[PDB]
């Protein structure tokens, strides 16, 4: 359908999500400095 | 910089606040089809 | 359907995962003190 | 406080752990349409 | 469907993303120190 | 160790990544009966 675009959407948010957790931990299991 | 990649962090947490936009409003369309 | 209702709670939590990040990317950006 | 908004902080990770309760469960009934 | 097979998906992936929350805000209320 | 239980969380981040794999390709299969 056109919910099966918005499916991509929420797919796509959960994979950006994922992206700014590392980035996160990134920073975290740095400033253990 | 520091306060630039922490810009660059902030401003795509923008992006997906965007993705969050575009997934509320194929929803409130779906709210449409379900109207009917 | 009430699976579109579904939809609006993986919306929904998508949606408060993603404060949760932030509050988190606060606690970071301030803990760098 | 201190150990209060960290209180908040975990018991609203409590609200979407709810919303991932409520979603699950719209789940195990498209489990119920798909029985047929 | 097989779709609402991908929503178990979508749904695991949130649920993940979750608990490495938690495990985040674990490392962050710890750095603490 | 340190170093173990930063292993443990890096490769459920591996996991978490396999499940969004997994989700992706039933949508690139929904790409499958949207052809027809």
């Amino acid at each position: 359908s056109g919910i099966v675009q918005q499916q991509n959407n929420l797919l796509r948010a959960i994979e950006a999500q994922q992206h700014l957790l590392q980035l996160t931990v990134w920073g975290i299991k740095q400033l253990q400095a | 910089t520091w306060e630039x990649w922490d810009x660059a962090i902030a401003e795509y947490a923008x992006r997906i606040e965007x993705l969050i936009x575009a997934a509320q409003e194929q929803q409130e369309k779906n709210e449409x089809a379900l109207x009917e």
